[PDB]
RNA sequence: CCCGGCGAGGGGAGUGAAAAAGAACCUGAAACCGUGUACGUACAAGCAGUGGGAGCACGCUUAGGCGUGUGACUGCGUACC
RNA sequence: UGUAACGGGGCUAAACCAUGCACCGAAGCUGCGGCAGCGACGCUUAUGCGUUGUUGGGUAGGGGAGCGUUCUGUAAGCCUGCGAAGGUGUGCUGUGAGGCAUGCUGGAGGUAUCAGAAGUGCGAAUGCUGACAUAAGUAACGAUAAAGCGGGUGAAAAGCCC
């Protein structure tokens, strides 16, 4: 028993009290979310997605706040050539630990 | 003839991983005295195999 | 106005440094050295990220080809004909069901051995 | 979450048989090839040994194809004053021909560690029968 | 207790010295007394008046009893450099360093 | 309030530094390219 | 820098690089590539601009009710202590305290107060009438500055 | 006081806020050289990292298959001026 | 020098031509999140914004905007032996130069903010001065006139004394 859904532009598989982290959501930092495009359901027999998506499946969680990931360093380098910027980028989350799961 | 680059602080040692120094583990004690020493070596006090030997 | 210039010196000495531990040699104890390991680093670094999509996606492929495979088919119909399944998008990499949930993988061999026939 | 990743102290391997008779000698050596890199499976795992254990009978009734069967190079250098060293294919079935089904595959197996690894993972034996019974290994094909 | 002893500014090298020291590293006291006293190595006088003055210590200014001693720990650094000029051939003039050591050993039972 | 005025927008301007790093805008070769007399300390040609 | 401008060593055939003077500001002991000079930082300043910026921070101290104008303001002696009580008396601890022709008494007082100063009209400069808290002057004063600057 | 050659040197004791100020004496950096510990390494080839990653060893929250040190194996990979 | 004229294995198709349908494949395109530049709509003007369209490889070089250091003013202020500067860990933080907090060391100085002024930033110049590696515990210990033994003295004697 899982789902597959699309969230922040990438898909995740998942169970329910399961926590994922996602591409930053505009919802509030507690509330519940709806996934109304989940691509499968499972069980000891599972729904695959006919067109994209099951026919009424849906996704529930409630966000569990929001965050910014470790920080990484774009290093460039033109040897030779006297050039070289460096610049950091650091990435925001939001995390959900998916309380719905309605086939 | 001269190195072109310089060698580790690592090769250096291993080169020298033949350099460690043997104890003894070959030492006696006189029959008569009491006397540690070099096995087929006279003692301190001037002993050998019991029997004094060299006076002094 | 003479101006100190050595404090501020240590100071970016011992940053660089910093990110050269682990580097052997002087490559993390002398800056020059330390410097440059560093410098590349970063570049290795900026390549790497959008190469680590490249050699993940093709490990998804090789496994679910390796799944498919097990269960009478080639990457290749499957991934055209799940394509064909009334669209039917879901990813290479979600499709690790593959490792774990092996007869739900074996669900899809069919749902598209279907609509590809 | 991170994706899956076969661990060495838990994979699962299984011993096999096959009679590389008749079979084009390379068109098999390929088959051979990937189980050994444990390619149909969950390789899903390319930094450690997942494939199985096989074991090749008759090597020296495999097939070869054109006149490769007379005209194929097989080189080697001994590394001394100009010691190049070339023996045939027929020339090699008469002395070892264990060792052809070896280079072959050796040829399509990976690098070095890994694959150097995976390749002993592959019995051969010339003759009809070996001696690993006790693994008890089960036939296939292609 | 642990208790130690060192000489410092020892007249000798330190990879020459670190090589008696080596024989010697969490032995029983009483049995480097007897490894040091066979090896024919300037360094070794030197290393085994260090332990030595380091047992002394240990037994007079400390709990004691040789019997239970074990140089726990044994390691010598390096000492300052006494430079020297050295006349070559053609007017070339060289440099050589007379090294020193500074030896230490450390004595105890626990 | 003797801290609290400043310069006009515009007022004082920088000033070229250059010779200083990469990231400077003007280092190495100071802005003044590549060889010949118009590089070189006092290099140029009468009025 | 003292010393001798020989050359260090041949320009050819020892190891070494170059060398013309032991001066060379690369080297050590002594050099500086563009060793100062004692130089005079004045400026100009149209007067006009010095008169509109007087005319403008004056301006400002009356917006902030930092300037109070008073008829007269003296001490009876040259006493610190006398000065001290006036200005508690008035509630002025930081002041500058502009006077009209300026008395001695005054003058001698505050001389050791640390947070006021007491000048003429005639005298009054721009930084130090921004500096204090509170600037004082008299309306004998007012008088010889307004006209001042015109 | 003790070891030491009536040494050098050192350990105690005592002085001092401090001797982790002991006279080569404030602070005491870097190169360079050592001792200890964890992890690796004796079938394996190259700028030595970077991407993946088992094991091992220590921090997470009351396991969530994280973090940290190491890093078997593996993709990519010829320093700088 | 060595297979050495498919990169290799190996291939009778894993070559070659035709046709058809797939799949892999880039920092190209798309998706989601985020930054900037140059525009205008629509909300609405000491205008920022849902924005909204578009753009953001770069040597010489131009333009723009910033960081930090030393010193001056702001400062008879703020911080500081309930521990400064400096050293050294650690954590957090900014697009970056950087910043902040804090353990240890250190033991007396440090300075916010806004302005002012420069001996203002280093890896290279066979750069300068100092320190320390490397080769290496290798060459060598300076005439192949030469040493041996007993005895002394000494903490120790091939080298001193007899
Ligand atoms: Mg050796
Ligand atoms: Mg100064
Ligand atoms: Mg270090
Ligand atoms: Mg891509
Ligand atoms: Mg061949
Ligand atoms: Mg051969
Ligand atoms: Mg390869
Ligand atoms: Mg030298
Ligand atoms: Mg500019
Ligand atoms: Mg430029
Ligand atoms: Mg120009
Ligand atoms: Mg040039
Ligand atoms: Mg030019
Ligand atoms: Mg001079
Ligand atoms: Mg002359
Ligand atoms: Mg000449
Ligand atoms: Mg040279
Ligand atoms: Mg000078
Ligand atoms: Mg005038
Ligand atoms: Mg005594
Ligand atoms: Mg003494
Ligand atoms: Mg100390
Ligand atoms: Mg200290
Ligand atoms: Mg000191
Ligand atoms: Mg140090
Ligand atoms: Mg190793
Ligand atoms: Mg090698
Ligand atoms: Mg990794
Ligand atoms: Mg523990
Ligand atoms: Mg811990
Ligand atoms: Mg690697
Ligand atoms: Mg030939
Ligand atoms: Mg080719
Ligand atoms: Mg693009
Ligand atoms: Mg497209
Ligand atoms: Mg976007
Ligand atoms: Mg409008
Ligand atoms: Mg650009
Ligand atoms: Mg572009
Ligand atoms: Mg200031
Ligand atoms: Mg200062
Ligand atoms: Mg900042
Ligand atoms: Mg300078
Ligand atoms: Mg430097
Ligand atoms: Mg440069
Ligand atoms: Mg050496
Ligand atoms: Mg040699
Ligand atoms: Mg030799
Ligand atoms: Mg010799
Ligand atoms: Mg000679
Ligand atoms: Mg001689
Ligand atoms: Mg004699
Ligand atoms: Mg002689």
């Amino acid at each position: 028993m899982y789902a597959v859904f699309q969230s922040g532009g990438k898909q995740h598989r998942v169970s329910e009290g399961q926590t994922v982290r996602l591409e930053k959501l505009d919802i509030a930092t507690g509330e519940t979310v709806e996934f109304a495009e989940v691509l499968m359901i499972a069980n000891g027999e599972e729904v695959k997605i006919g067109v994209p998506f099951v026919d009424g499946g849906v996704i529930k969680a409630e966000v569990v706040a929001h965050g910014r990931g470790e920080k990484v360093k774009i290093v460039k380098f033109r040897r030779r050539k006297h050039y070289r910027k460096q610049q950091g980028h650091r990435q925001w989350f939001t995390d959900v630990k998916i309380t719905g799961i309605s086939a | 003839a001269v190195q072109q680059n310089k060698p580790t602080r690592s090769k250096r040692g291993m080169r020298r991983s033949h350099d460690a120094l043997t104890a003894v583990t070959s030492l006696s004690v006189d029959k008569t005295s009491g006397e540690k020493h070099l096995r087929h070596h006279i003692t301190a006090d001037g002993y050998y195999r019991g029997r004094k030997v060299i006076a002094k | 106005a003479r101006v100190k210039r050595g404090v501020i010196a240590r100071a970016r000495h011992k940053k660089i440094l910093k990110q050269a531990k682990g580097y052997y040699g002087a490559r993390s104890r002398v800056y020059r050295v330390a410097f440059q390991a560093v410098i590349k680093a970063g570049q290795y670094a900026y390549r790497d990220r959008r190469q680590r999509k490249r050699q993940f996606r093709q490990l998804w492929i090789a496994r679910i080809n390796a799944a498919a495979r097990q269960n009478g088919i080639s990457y290749s119909k499957f991934i055209n004909g799940l394509k064909k399944a009334s669209v039917e998008i879901d990813r290479k990499i979600l499709a690790d069901i593959a490792v774990f949930d092996k007869v739900a993988f074996t669900a899809l061999v069919e749902k598209a051995k279907a609509a590809l026939a | 979450m991170k994706t899956f990743t076969a661990k060495p102290e838990t994979v699962k391997r299984d011993w096999y048989v096959v009679d590389a008779t008749g079979k084009t000698l390379g068109r098999l050596a390929t088959e051979l090839a990937r189980r050994l890199r444990g390619k149909h499976k969950a390789e899903y795992t390319p930094h450690v040994d997942t494939g199985d254990y096989i074991i090749v009978l008759n090597a020296d009734k495999v097939a070869v194809t054109g006149n490769k069967r007379t005209d194929k190079v097989y080189y080697h250098h001994t590394g001394h004053i100009g010691g190049i060293k070339q023996a045939t294919f027929e020339e090699m079935i008469a002395r070892r021909p264990e060792r052809v089904i070896e280079i072959a595959v050796k040829g399509m197996l990976p690098k070095g560690p890994l694959g150097r690894a995976m390749f002993r993972k592959l019995k051969v034996y010339a003759g009809n029968e070996h001696n690993h019974a006790a693994q008890q290994p089960q036939v296939l094909d292609i | 207790m642990e208790t130690i002893a060192k000489h410092r500014h020892a007249r000798s090298s330190a990879q020459k010295v670190r090589l008696v020291a080596d024989l010697i590293r969490g032995k029983k006291v009483s049995q480097a007394l007897d490894i040091l006293t066979y090896t024919n190595k300037k360094a070794a006088v030197l290393v085994k008046k260090v332990l030595e003055s380091a047992i002394a210590n240990a037994e007079h200014n400390d709990g004691a009893d040789i019997d239970d001693l074990k140089v726990t720990k044994i390691f010598v650094d390096e000492g300052p450099s006494m430079k020297r000029i050295m006349p070559r051939a053609k007017g070339r003039a060289d440099r050589i360093l007379k090294r020193t050591s500074h030896i230490t050993v450390v004595v105890s039972d626990r | 309030r003797l801290n609290t005025l400043s310069p006009a927008e515009g007022s004082k301007k920088a000033g070229k530094r250059l010779g200083r790093g990469i990231g400077s805008g003007l280092g190495k070769t100071g802005g003044r390219g590549h060889k010949g007399q118009k590089s070189r300390s006092g290099g140029g040609v009468r009025r | 820098v003292t010393g001798s401008g020989k050359k260090p060593w041949r320009q050819k055939g020892t190891g070494r690089a170059r060398s013309g003077s032991i001066k060379s500001p690369i080297w050590r002991s002594g050099g500086v590539t563009f060793a100062a000079r004692p130089q005079d930082h004045s400026q100009k300043v149209n007067k006009k601009m010095y008169r509109g910026a007087l005319k403008s921070i004056l301006s400002e101290l009356v917006r902030q009710d930092r300037l109070i104008v008073v008829e007269k303001f003296s001490v009876e002696a040259p006493k610190t202590k006398l000065l001290a009580q006036k200005l508690k008396d008035m509630a002025l601890e930081d002041v500058l305290i502009i006077t009209g022709e300026l008395d001695e008494n005054l003058f001698l007082a505050a001389r050791n107060l640390h947070k006021v100063d007491v000048r003429d009209a005639t005298g009054i400069d721009p930084v130090s009438l921004i500096a204090f808290d509170k600037v004082v002057m008299t309306a004998d004063a007012v008088k010889q500055v307004e006209e001042m600057l015109a």
